[PDB]
């Protein structure tokens, strides 16, 4: 059901709670979303990923896009780039 | 940096030895800190005849009480630490005394020298144990009617033992042992490095 | 510019999980 | 006049502590140690005593830890192991102090580790 | 700066009920002596300790620059 | 009346216990050489005299305390147990 | 030991003391279980005082008795007047609350830690 | 004599000749800030963060390394001290990758609180940082090395406290990188202390990736139960369920390290648990039930049963205070059938002096020893923080280390003496060439692994040493205090078990068959179902359901020693405490009550009913259980040998054995170890 996929159970003594009003899940899951994301190419061996807009992103951190062999994913964006 | 004007520094320092010599017998320590601050210490015994000289001396009228506290080392023999808040409305200026009561070692009661003291007294009894004699009417200020125990000690649990509900059968509100539903959290926030003292 | 209600639920797991005991009869 | 009193001074009567928590609560003096993940040693100072831990049930309805023991957050600090065991002493609690245990002198010099033979 | 202000304390006598209350609308009135001149002479600078030790440092700052970041953490954590 | 265990609790280094030990150092070996199933257990108390705890069957435990005795007597408490 | 007393000299003088305030306690029970149209026997309200009293029988030191009463007298006073409305009052006979075995086996029975 | 007299800042601490001058100012009473500097590692100089000027000298000197002088005077807080660290944090963190809030090390980070104390308030480095490859250096260290401050921590350790001398500098500048040349993953135990010893969260740990965060952190200090050597660790609990297992540091027993099963197998206590009494029913299933009738079940079938019919086999891990309260239950149906799995040659003396069952060399005394004879075990798996020691006295000081067992990889030189059990008594002949190094060493200790014990010529084993040791003795002429016989233990509740009386060895259980037995944590196969009578009637007695939960009548679930104040004693009879840091879980409760109160329902009922009686109890049959952190000095090694004169036995020609041949044999033994996915991926690497 949602993201760590929390299942009160059909045993449960908490399913209870949702008899007769709903459960709050989300659509569009995170878990897929950045696997939906693009690999930024780049042409450096390092990159940076202010995580877009600077001040509004994520502290800014440099990414060795150095081996093809894994694409760098900045801890914060979860961001491939493709060296 | 502080706008330090040892001009205070001075003078109030230059006080706390007149204090000191004018009241040999009681005083212990006095000392003006660098926050330019001066904290007499005294004796116990020493509460009622300290504070009445500086209530009524000409060089050192400190006529209303800020504040009576008392801190609580639970390590210090002497648990409780009494501290006396004074202003002096003539020369703009303050001085704390500060005594040691254990928790069966009665304090005098200032009540005669200060009124303020009325309440203060009563708060310091009801939240550390504290007793102070001679006082008029000691009694419970800020705790509910029947709290036992002394709030403010360091040894008494925050959340306390006993909380309050409504309960049907009995139609009326009724005490129960605390049961908390997230506890809470105790972070540790103590850095195992220190700070070399300037 | 030019039946609803959020039922509260913890998200973690199971956490500690027990022994099921075996099925096979001895 | 003084009055004589051989009597610990027990002040159980007076802390205002429930019955339960003052005949079955064990508390222990210690030296905290150091995590071992920093080196500082400014956190293995002072003598701790801490009363001993007790239920912490999960919450049905939000998973957030509970528990019924009041004393269990409660962590003082005493400067000297004497001083903490006078605190159990006249409260009644019951103790079991821990020698603190400190760090062996050790010799280190640059130059032995260069020692081909050794 | 309430000594770079001026403002008059509003005494009073044959204090009473009514008395004081004289002299709290006094303050009220004095209180708008010593906003005037807040406006009129407010300086330009900053509005916190430049220490990072004390006041956290500027989210520009914490999110470009290491120190600022443990600045950040620690003032926080 | 068969005794399971036979226990000697000799304090060590304290003058008390010095005929206790002595009882080992000496008889030790004849003892159990003569009763080769029987457990004597050799344990070390501290600050309290030495005791010959021995244990009876079915759960009954009996003190004799050797505090102060002589070899020979420890020796002759210990035969006096096994009887 | 060397310690200077609070209002009695020795736990003899201290003890007149606990007699005076049982005795008010012992005149005032009755008067409370009317003026707070309390749900209680007097006869079980004098029992709980007593109950109350001995709780801290045990007691030898004199300081420790002094500060007993002067506390006991306090909370005679809010009984006396009606600062203490009933709430207050049967909380001292714990009537809702449920009552928890003492026998090992019970405990055993119910808490992890007992 | 030999007490230079220097002055830190006027305070003239006298100091030994050759102190550092870090080391004086930690005696006069203040804390040199420092990242390369270890007290158990090698002095380095790699950081220099710890640059002081001594007083009237031209430069700032390194306090981990100058050795103090006469007349010097470490000015520490000096204007130019405090510029020699607010330039160097600068650098430190010029090329540093600012992920604090992803660094696990967040609050635990030597690198941060030194820049809030000894740092600047800002930084200058407009330039651009650095990034280097993060590598795969195992499955329980992840190594995010761009956060590396190149200190050479790892690369000392790895070499210095571990042997495993595989993690080194490549390069030069500033992209030297501390990480291994070739990828081979960095296997060995004591491995994970590498995660406590990095100060930046650059290698830290992979399963304690981002469960918590360490203020929340609640620290109860407890014993490690999994191996013998008892080392002292700390268990950090949140929120009831415990989230890492660090070492806290005992001089004598582990000092600051802990082995790699010790602080991974924490994952394999929250599994596979037992928790609620389950009982048999009829067809045989195995269900839940109520604790009154789960402890009747076994309570009626105790009244009916008496003597033989009624036994116990300990497992590992139980503590002692269940071990009293299942001999006196046991007793009181009059039953001495009280064994636990790992034999101990008991012929001869056994169990009843105290010293044939522990090693009478202290731990902190292999650091003084001259010859260390290793006969039949693998020290780097059975007691992983002894061979630790014999790896740290072999270095700083001149251990000779010999070893009668399978040639093993040791981590240290040994002298493979061979691998045959009659060599001993080739040595006690005086014929074997070692004898003469014996002969030459003034301060010799023997060491007779439990395993080689276990084998069915164990009691010839343990007579043959004696023998030698006694001659060795003679020879030597070696001191009464100096002690060469000991023995090392590989399961906890062994010298514990042994102290209360306990028989070693399931022999006599396997002799006459008890009608009842209550497996008391017992997951290893000394007797099996088929091997018990028709009846088969057995009490599983434990935390995790293994290999005796399957084939148990009862159920009746217990604790672990992360939930439960017990006792515990290692090797050389340390008795020591476990402290609860997580309440017990669903309804399962400590051992010790468990007893009492099956015994109440029996009716024989035990004495004490707090644990203080329990410890009251442990006192009138034993020892060193009520005194904590206390080895108890004399033995009486002399009858020992008398008795062992006595006995004959022959030691057959098959070569003694270690069952821990090499490190996936060591992953997985006991039962909490066994439920551990941590364990678990750990076995699969190797494999
Ligand atoms: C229904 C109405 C509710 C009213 C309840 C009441 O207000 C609350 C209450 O009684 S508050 C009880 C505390 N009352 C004491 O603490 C006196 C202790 N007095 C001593 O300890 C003596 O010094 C001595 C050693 C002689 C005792 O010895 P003895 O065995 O009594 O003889
Ligand atoms: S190590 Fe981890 S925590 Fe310490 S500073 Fe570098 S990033 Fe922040
Ligand atoms: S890894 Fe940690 S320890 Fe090894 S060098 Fe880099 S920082 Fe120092
Ligand atoms: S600690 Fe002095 S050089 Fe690293
Ligand atoms: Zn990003």
């Amino acid at each position: 059901i949602t993201h760590t996929g929390q299942v009160y159970d059909e045993k449960d003594y908490r399913r209870v709670r949702f008899v007769d009003r709903q459960k709050e899940v989300n659509e569009n899951f995170a878990i897929d979303l950045i696997a939906q994301q693009p690999v930024n190419e780049v042409e450096h061996r390092i990159i940076a990923c202010d995580g877009g807009g600077g001040a509004l992103g994520h502290p800014k951190v440099y990414i060795n896009l150095d081996k093809e062999t894994k694409t760098g994913t900045c801890g914060y964006c979860g961001l491939q780039f493709k060296q | 940096v502080r706008p330090r004007s040892d001009v205070t520094h001075k003078q109030l320092s230059a006080f706390g030895e007149y204090v000191a010599e004018i009241l040999p017998k009681y005083v212990q320590q006095v000392q003006v800190s660098c926050l330019d601050e001066l904290e007499i210490c005294i004796h116990p015994d020493g509460v009622i005849p300290t504070l009445t000289f500086l209530r009524d001396h000409t060089n050192a009228q400190f006529k209303s009480l800020a504040d009576l506290t008392a801190v609580d080392v639970p390590t210090r023999q002497n648990r409780f630490e009494i501290v006396y808040n004074l202003l002096s409305l003539r020369f703009n200026s303050r001085i704390r005394v500060k005594t040691y009561a254990d928790e069966l070692t009665p304090i005098d009661s200032i009540v005669s020298v200060h009124i303020a003291a009325n309440w203060y007294e009563r708060e310091v009894w009801d939240m550390f144990g504290v007793f102070f004699f001679n006082h008029p009417d000691l009694r419970r200020i800020l705790t509910d009617y029947g709290f036992e125990g002394h709030p403010f000690r360091k040894d008494f649990p925050l959340t306390g033992y006993v909380e309050l509900r409504y309960d049907d059968e009995v139609k009326r509100v009724v005490a129960e042992p605390v049961e908390l539903a997230q506890e809470f959290r105790k972070f540790d926030l103590n850095s195992p490095w220190e700070a070399f003292p300037a | 510019p030019t039946p609803e209600q959020y039922v509260p639920y913890s998200t973690t797991r199971k956490k500690i999980h027990e022994w099921v005991p075996p099925s096979t009869p001895y | 006049q003084l009055i004589t009193v051989d009597e610990k001074l027990d002040i159980t009567t007076l802390t205002g502590v429930p019955e339960e928590h003052i005949k079955t609560r064990k508390v222990r003096i210690f030296v905290p140690a150091r995590n071992n993940m920093q080196s500082g040693v400014n956190n293995t100072k002072k003598w701790k005593m801490e009363f001993d831990t007790r239920e912490r049930w999960e919450n049905p309805l939000m998973g957030w830890a509970s528990t019924a023991d009041p004393l269990s957050n409660m962590v003082l600090t005493f400067s000297a192991k004497e001083d903490a065991i006078a605190f159990a002493e006249k409260n009644g609690w019951s103790y079991d102090v821990e020698e603190k245990k400190v760090p062996k002198p050790k010799s280190k010099s640059y130059g032995a580790n260069f020692s081909w033979n050794k | 700066v309430y000594d770079q202000v001026e403002f008059d304390v509003p005494i009073g006598s044959r204090g009473d009920c009514y008395d004081r209350y004289l002299c709290r609308v006094e303050e009220m009135r004095q209180s708008l002596r010593i906003i005037e001149q807040c406006l009129n002479k407010m300086p330009p600078g900053e509005i916190k300790v430049d220490d990072a030790k004390v006041s956290p440092p500027k989210r520009a700052e914490m999110k470009t620059s290491m120190e600022s970041l443990i600045h950040h953490f620690k003032l926080y954590t | 009346l068969g005794l399971r265990e036979i226990r000697v609790h000799l304090c060590q280094r304290s003058p008390g216990s010095q005929g206790v030990r002595d009882f080992i150092v000496q008889r030790y070996v004849e003892l159990k050489k003569a009763h080769p199933n029987l457990p004597i257990l050799i344990r070390e108390c501290s600050e309290v005299q030495p005791k010959l705890w021995a244990r009876y069957a079915f759960g009954q435990e009996k003190t004799v305390s050797l505090n102060n005795l002589s070899a020979d007597e420890v020796t002759r408490a210990m035969q006096n147990v096994l009887s | 030991t060397s310690v200077k007393p609070i209002f009695s000299r020795d736990l003899n003088e201290a003890k007149r003391r606990v007699r005076e305030l049982y005795r008010a306690w012992y005149r005032e029970v009755p008067n409370t279980v009317h003026l707070m149209q309390l749900d209680i026997t007097v006869k079980q309200g004098r029992d709980k005082v007593r109950e109350m009293f001995m709780k801290n029988a045990h007691v030898t030191d004199p300081r420790v008795v002094d500060l007993l009463v002067i506390k006991g007298k306090m909370e005679l006073q809010e009984t006396i007047k009606v600062w203490k409305q009933r709430t207050h009052v049967m909380r001292f006979f714990h009537e809702t609350e449920t009552p928890r075995p003492k026998d090992f086996l019970s405990k055993f029975y119910m808490g992890h830690d007992p | 004599s030999n007490l230079i007299e220097v002055f830190v800042d006027g305070q003239s601490v006298m100091v030994e000749p050759g102190t550092t001058v870090l080391q004086a100012c930690e005696k006069v009473g203040m804390q040199i800030p420092r990242f390369c500097y270890h007290e158990r590692l090698s002095v380095a100089g790699n950081c220099r963060m710890c640059l002081v000027e001594i007083e009237k000298a031209p430069k700032v000197v390194a306090a981990c390394a100058m050795p103090v002088m006469k007349g010097w005077n470490i000015l520490t807080n000096s204007e130019k001290s405090k510029k020699a660290r607010e330039g160097v944090m600068e650098f430190l963190l010029a090329n540093h990758p600012l992920d604090c809030p992803i660094c696990d090390q967040g609050g635990e980070c030597d690198l941060q609180d030194q820049s809030m104390m000894f740092g600047s308030d800002r930084s200058r480095f407009l330039e651009g940082k650095r990034a280097v490859e993060d590598k795969n250096i195992g499955p329980l260290v992840k190594t995010i090395m761009t956060r590396c401050i190149q200190c050479t921590r790892c690369i000392r350790f790895a070499s210095e406290i571990a042997g495993v001398d595989d993690l080194g500098t490549t390069g030069r500048g500033n992209d030297m990188q501390v990480g291994t040349y070739i990828e081979k993953m960095f296997m060995s135990e004591l491995s994970g202390n590498v995660i406590d010893i990095c100060p930046v969260g650059a290698l830290t740990s992979k399963p304690y990736a981002f469960t918590a965060r360490p203020w929340e952190t609640r620290k109860t200090e407890s014993i490690d139960v999994m191996d013998a050597v008892g080392s002292n660790i700390v268990v950090s609990t949140r929120t009831g369920e415990v989230m890492r297992i660090l070492p806290r540091m005992h001089e004598d027993i582990n000092e600051e390290w802990i082995s790699d099963k010790t602080r991974f197998a924490y994952d394999g206590l929250k599994r596979q648990r037992l928790t609620e009494p389950m009982v048999r029913n009829e067809k045989g299933l195995l269900t839940y039930t109520s604790w009154e009738d789960a402890l009747s079940r076994v309570a009626g079938m105790l009244q009916n049963f008496e003597g033989n019919a009624v036994a116990a086999i300990a497992g590992g891990l139980v503590d002692a205070e269940a071990l009293v309260a299942l001999k006196d239950l046991l007793n009181k149906v009059d039953s001495d059938n009280l064994c636990t799995e790992e034999i101990f040659p008991t012929e001869g003396a056994g169990t009843d002096l105290r010293s044939n069952y522990l090693l009478n060399t202290t731990i902190a005394g292999v650091e003084e020893a001259d010859v260390v004879l290793l006969v039949g075990t693998n020290p780097r798996f059975e007691a992983p923080l002894f061979n630790a020691r014999i790896r740290k006295s072999w270095l700083h000081n001149d251990l000779k280390v010999a070893l009668i067992g399978s040639p093993v990889d040791l981590t240290y030189r040994y002298d493979h003496l061979g691998d045959s059990p009659k060599i001993l008594q080739d040595i006690a002949s005086g014929r074997h060439s070692f004898c003469e190094v014996l002969k030459d060493a003034k301060k010799p200790m023997v060491v007779l692994g439990s395993s080689a014990l276990q084998r069915d010529d164990g009691a010839a084993i343990l007579v043959a040493v004696s023998n030698m040791v006694q001659k060795i003795r003679v020879t030597t002429g070696v001191a009464a205090e100096w002690k060469v016989m000991n023995i090392l233990h590989r399961i906890a509740s062994q010298v514990a078990a042994l102290d209360l009386g306990y028989k070693p060895g399931v022999e006599a259980i396997r002799k006459n068959p008890p009608k009842m037995l209550f497996l008391l944590g017992a997951d290893g196969g000394c007797i099996t179902r088929q091997d018990l009578p028709k009846d088969c009637f057995i009490v599983y007695q434990g935390h995790h359901g293994d290999v005796g939960a399957p084939m148990a009548d009862v159920i009746l679930p217990g604790a672990a020693y992360t939930e439960k104040s017990a006792t515990y004693v290692n090797t050389e009879g340390r008795a020591q405490q476990t402290k609860v840091a997580v309440t017990p879980p669903g309804l399962a409760r400590e051992d010790w009550k468990i007893i009492r109160a099956l015994s109440e329902i029996a009716g024989i009922t035990l004495p004490y009913d707090t644990l203080d009686q329990v410890r009251n109890r442990l006192e009138e049959v034993s020892p060193n259980l009520v005194r904590y952190d206390d080895i108890e000095e004399t033995n009486y090694f002399q009858q020992a040998s008398e008795l062992a004169k006595l006995v004959n036995q022959e030691v057959l020609a098959d070569p003694l054995v270690p069952p821990q041949l090499t490190i996936k044999d060591f992953y997985m033994t006991d039962s909490i170890s066994r439920a551990s996915q941590t364990m678990a991926k750990c076995v699969k690497a190797v494999t």
